[PDB]
């Protein structure tokens, strides 16, 4: 299993930006999609999970409001819009293969984020 | 070079002595008449292939023909260099060209003249029956027949699928292969085989072997039935690309308790269960309704997933015909029930835990706790999954990741819809099914017409062409020329003349009428 | 659930014992361990608390209960030289602050 | 008819079960349709007379 | 009067008389008549 | 509807600013 | 290959309880003009009885 | 026939296995061999008229 | 075979064998090497 995402962009303070990944070597409707963000010094920051079955999609508290999550299943792909950027928003931006939440009834599973991706640059 | 191998290739299928009996058998026997190739020593020593097993002659002048290798690569090595047999499975180095002049797991050591061997191997034997007669003749093989008796049987487990000959240099020899076909083999008053009867070699034999006897008197016999065979199969089911959420109930955080189980339901897509039942992680994998792996060929109009926690000791009352504390008043099955049980220790995730309580078929009954702690194997916890299939023959949602073909009609096929097999010709069909209904059924419960489980069509199934196929013949002491009457049916699938009373092959159409000799029906004798 | 984990200065081949702690308890089978080697995604190593992830080395092993769970490698490689997080994934989403091992 | 059996349709019995099982569902159904031959036979044989 | 019967199952039957035993409202039977007028 | 349900009673729902008949099944065979 | 059981005399021209190799029933056992193949121990009448 | 029997010899039953199992092999062939006489028998009754 | 005729005799070899990687695994009869 691999999974790929889009390239770096710089925005401004109001912006938004559209983050992109595609993912292939497993059934993309059995597995959710995960989106963590790493500003540079920092760690590890969960976002949201977003079900390439039904679109049942959870958002961590910071982001409630922010960010708009969906998928196209007949494309393998899935996307992460975060709207009115601010500098406390510069990141990486990773997407990984979920089996910590279930993609058909949205119950918490034993496993976690199991295939990462690159990761894609904000400013 | 190619001869006829007549009668020969007839040996004694076992060691039981018989006699002034017709004894029919089937086993791996040389076919009458059969295309043997013919090999020469003279001014050749190929790899041949091994099949189902191998029929050897030789004609000797001057003994040349020595041995055998037997395996796939090319081992088992078998050699009669003077008066010493040796019989070898080793690893022995051979030549491109093996011959003679003029790692072990197994060792054994002991024209003017026919040789006849037979080779052939079941489970693992290596079986050799042979025959020694005296002959004159340069020519090809001697036309007669003999039976040949079993002199050697290796226990070696051998992989045989090619062999190549042996020969000694400064001697003619014939190959053919094994059927397993039946035959009716005649022992004399002393207990020797002395003819024999291919029962698929012709029509007469047929009747021969139907009647056991080597005598036919003069009439019409029906010794067989003739059906038309499928050329191809078709797989049909739903174009689903998604796959059931099973890790989603097996790897679950936390299950529901006994008292309170939770029932997941899986419908519209791809049910993978070899998952299921190669993994290790289960203590239990129990099927009442089907074989587990079969699972992945037939499938269901639904599948539900009952989940919770139970103790080790209780995990034998999930089973139909069982009562108890669990079977009575938390969770009962049918005890028609169809589906399979599956648990496993779940000691070392929930085990600490009073979280978990106990108190008709499938009722949630909405009381103790259990005290399940890692010290506890009867009193420690299982997770415990019910995987409920209905199997009736609806529309089918849930199926395995089989194949699928495309869709052939009018023509004689084996088919598979829904996990719903037969044989049969697909036709177009007039009937409107309900849009609940999938399948349609005959009087004898046998599917009439099914809906393609791709396309919102109807197709009937017509059962491919079959009949009663019988044999007229005058008396064999006058001739053993026969014609054959395929019954109820066309001149199609199957000197033709078309009766009332199928397909008459053999027989010339006479305009003159005569007194009636033997019948065959309609007006037709 | 707020997770607490600064760096672990051990030579390869040596032994390393990497903590975890939790403000609240969470479920023995929500755990999971990631490493994070720099300029790269973290990956998986241990899940379930304790189970080994697909194509992970067996010289990686968790266990823990309650508020206090541990990842062990029985000897440090070169390329274990990463900063390795904790995720609590039971209520809601929360990692650690990270664990660098030299 | 079932005579016992898991289903009276012998491609049902054979897609589901392995032959360790799966043959004596079948054994089910040969003695009762073998029977039932016996029987349809036995009867033509006294309306024939 | 004849009101109360259903199609038992999922398989289609064509010029056939089919006996079956499930749960069918007893022909002529005796059923309670509600209004919803001025329940 | 696989909801493992306990059902002994019933009752209708009728909309306010319709004449409706109740009767119960039997385990009777029917030629069909 | 056999088991050490303890054998006895052949006794003809009476009615006796045999056991030859394993194979048991009640006859009587009399001289016989037939031949055996070399590698035939027991032969089989049409009920398949020896 | 072996009517399902490990063996359709009688004695090669018996001197095979013991009782509590050896009875389950003889009824598969009382029941063949049962059948057999009430079939002969049966035809012989009509043929006999 | 499915119609095997025969004993199947097995006992612990905990104390004799056991340490030990010298045991390895991968048609009736097969011996495919
Ligand atoms: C419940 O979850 C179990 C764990 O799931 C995995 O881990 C979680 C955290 C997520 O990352 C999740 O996405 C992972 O799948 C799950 O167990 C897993 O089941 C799969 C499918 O059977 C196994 O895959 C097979 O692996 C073997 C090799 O195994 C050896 O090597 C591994 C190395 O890590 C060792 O851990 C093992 O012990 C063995 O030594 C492959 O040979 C096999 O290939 C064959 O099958 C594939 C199918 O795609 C074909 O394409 C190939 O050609 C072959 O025919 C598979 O790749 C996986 O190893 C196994 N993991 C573990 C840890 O056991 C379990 O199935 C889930 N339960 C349910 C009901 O789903
Ligand atoms: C064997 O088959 C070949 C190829 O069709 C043919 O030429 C040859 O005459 C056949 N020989 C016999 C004896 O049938
Ligand atoms: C026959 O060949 C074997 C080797 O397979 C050899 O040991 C033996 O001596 C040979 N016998 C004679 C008579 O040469
Ligand atoms: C004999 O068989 C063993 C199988 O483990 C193999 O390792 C060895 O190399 C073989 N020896 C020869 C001479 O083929
Ligand atoms: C049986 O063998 C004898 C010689 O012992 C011989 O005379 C007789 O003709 C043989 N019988 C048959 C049917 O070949
Ligand atoms: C349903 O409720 C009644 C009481 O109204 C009770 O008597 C009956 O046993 C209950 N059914 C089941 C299956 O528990
Ligand atoms: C099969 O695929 C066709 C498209 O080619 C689609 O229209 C049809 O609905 C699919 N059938 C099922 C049962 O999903
Ligand atoms: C049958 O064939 C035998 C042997 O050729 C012959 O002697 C006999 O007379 C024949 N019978 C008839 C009726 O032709
Ligand atoms: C056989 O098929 C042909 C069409 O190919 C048809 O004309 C003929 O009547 C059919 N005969 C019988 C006996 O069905
Ligand atoms: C019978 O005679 C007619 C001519 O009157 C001819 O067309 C037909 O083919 C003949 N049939 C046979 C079987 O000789
Ligand atoms: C024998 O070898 C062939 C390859 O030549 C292989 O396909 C076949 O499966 C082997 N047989 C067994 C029983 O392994």
């Amino acid at each position: 299993v691999q999974l790929v995402q889009s390239g770096a962009e710089v925005k401004k303070p109001g912006a938004s930006v559209k983050v992109s990944c595609k993912a292939s070597g497993y059934p993309f409707t059995s597995y959710g999609i995960s989106w963590v963000r790493q500003a540079p010094g920092q760690g590890l920051e969960w976002m949201g999970w977003i079900s390439t079955y039904n679109g049942n999609t959870n958002y961590a508290q910071k982001f409630q409001g922010r960010v708009t999550m969906t998928t196209d299943t007949s494309t393998t792909t899935g996307y992460m819009e975060l709207r009115r950027l601010r500098s406390d928003d510069t990141a990486v931006y990773y997407c990984a293969r979920d089996y910590t939440r279930g993609a058909w009834f949205g119950e918490s599973l034993i496993g976690g984020f199991d295939n990462w991706g690159q990761g894609t640059l904000v400013t | 070079a190619y001869t006829n191998s007549f009668t020969r290739g007839v040996y004694y299928p076992d060691k039981v002595f018989r006699s002034s009996v017709l004894h029919s058998t089937q086993d791996l026997f040389l076919p009458f008449f059969s295309n043997v190739t013919w090999f020469h020593a003279i001014h050749d020593n190929p790899v041949l292939p091994f099949n189902d097993g191998v029929y050897f002659a030789s004609t000797e002048k001057s003994n040349i023909i020595r041995g055998w290798i037997f395996g796939t690569t090319l081992s088992l090595l078998i050699v009669n260099n003077a008066t010493n047999v040796v019989i070898k499975v080793c690893e022995f180095q051979f030549c491109n060209d093996p011959f003679l002049g003029v790692n072990c797991t197994f060792e054994y050591v002991s024209f003017k003249n026919l040789r006849e061997f037979v080779f052939k191997n079941i489970d693992g034997y290596f079986k050799i029956y042979s025959k020694h007669t005296p002959i004159n003749l340069v020519r090809d093989l001697p036309q007669g027949f003999s039976a040949l008796e079993p002199l050697v049987d290796l226990p070696i487990g051998i992989n045989i699928t090619r062999f190549q000959t042996l020969l000694a240099l400064h001697a003619a020899y014939y190959v053919g292969y094994l059927q397993p076909r039946t035959f009716l083999l005649k022992y004399n008053e002393n207990g020797t085989i002395t003819d024999a009867v291919d029962c698929a070699l012709d029509p007469l034999s047929e009747t021969k072997c139907t009647l056991k006897s080597f005598t036919v008197e003069k009439g019409i016999y029906q010794t067989s039935n003739f059906r038309v065979q499928p050329t191809e199969s078709i797989v049909r089911f739903p174009n689903i690309t998604n796959l059931c959420p099973f890790g989603e109930v097996f790897n679950a955080t936390r299950f529901a308790s006994v008292y309170a189980w939770n029932r997941k339901r899986i419908s519209n897509c791809v049910a993978d269960y070899s998952v299921l039942y190669n993994s290790a992680s289960f203590s239990t994998f129990k099927c009442y309704g089907v074989s587990p792996t079969k699972l992945n060929d037939l499938c269901f109009t639904n599948v539900y997933a009952d989940s919770f926690v139970i103790r080790g000791d209780e995990v034998r009352q999930i089973a139909p015909g069982q009562t108890g504390k669990i079977a009575d008043y938390n969770y009962k099955l049918p005890d028609d029930f169809t589906g399979c049980v599956i648990a496993w220790n779940s000691n070392n995730l929930d085990s600490k835990n009073y979280n978990y309580l106990y108190r008709k078929p499938f009722e949630r009954d909405i009381l103790q706790s259990y005290g399940f702690q890692p010290t506890n194997v009867g009193y420690q916890p299982y997770r415990v999954v019910v995987l409920s299939f209905e199997l009736l023959h609806a529309p089918a949602t849930v199926c395995g990741p089989k194949k699928s073909t495309n869709l052939v009609k009018n023509k004689c096929v084996n088919f598979n819809f829904n996990g719903l097999t037969g044989t049969g010709v697909l036709t177009e069909s007039n009937k409107k099914f309900l849009p609940f209904q999938q399948f349609g059924r005959d009087i004898a419960d046998t599917t009439d017409a099914v809906r393609d489980p791709q396309t919102l069509e109807i197709l009937d199934i017509t059962p491919c062409s079959f009949g009663g196929v019988s044999v007229i013949t005058p008396g064999t002491n006058t001739s053993n020329q026969v014609a054959v009457l395929y019954q109820d049916v066309n001149c199609t699938e199957v000197n033709v003349f078309q009766t009332r009373a199928g397909c008459l092959i053999g027989a010339e159409h006479v305009n003159n009428s005569y007194e009636c000799d033997i019948p065959i029906g309609a007006g037709i004798c | 659930i707020v997770l607490t984990q600064g760096t672990l200065s051990l030579s390869p081949g040596e032994r390393a014992t990497l903590s975890c702690r939790a403000s609240q308890t969470v479920s023995s089978t929500s755990l999971a361990w990631y490493q994070q080697k720099p300029g790269q995604a973290p990956r998986l190593l241990i899940y379930g608390a304790s189970s080994r992830a697909t194509g992970i080395p067996d010289r990686f092993s968790g266990s823990g209960s309650g508020t206090d769970f541990t990842l062990t490698i029985s000897r440090l490689e070169p390329e274990d030289f990463a900063v390795y997080y904790c995720q609590q994934h039971d209520t809601s989403l929360t990692f650690g602050g990270g664990t660098k091992v030299e | 008819s079932n005579f016992g059996a898991i289903s009276s349709v012998l491609n049902d019995i054979l897609s589901r079960l392995d032959p360790p099982e799966a043959e004596v569902q079948i054994d089910r159904l040969i003695t009762g349709r073998l029977q039932s031959l016996q029987t349809y036979v036995t009867q033509q044989l006294i309306r024939a007379a």
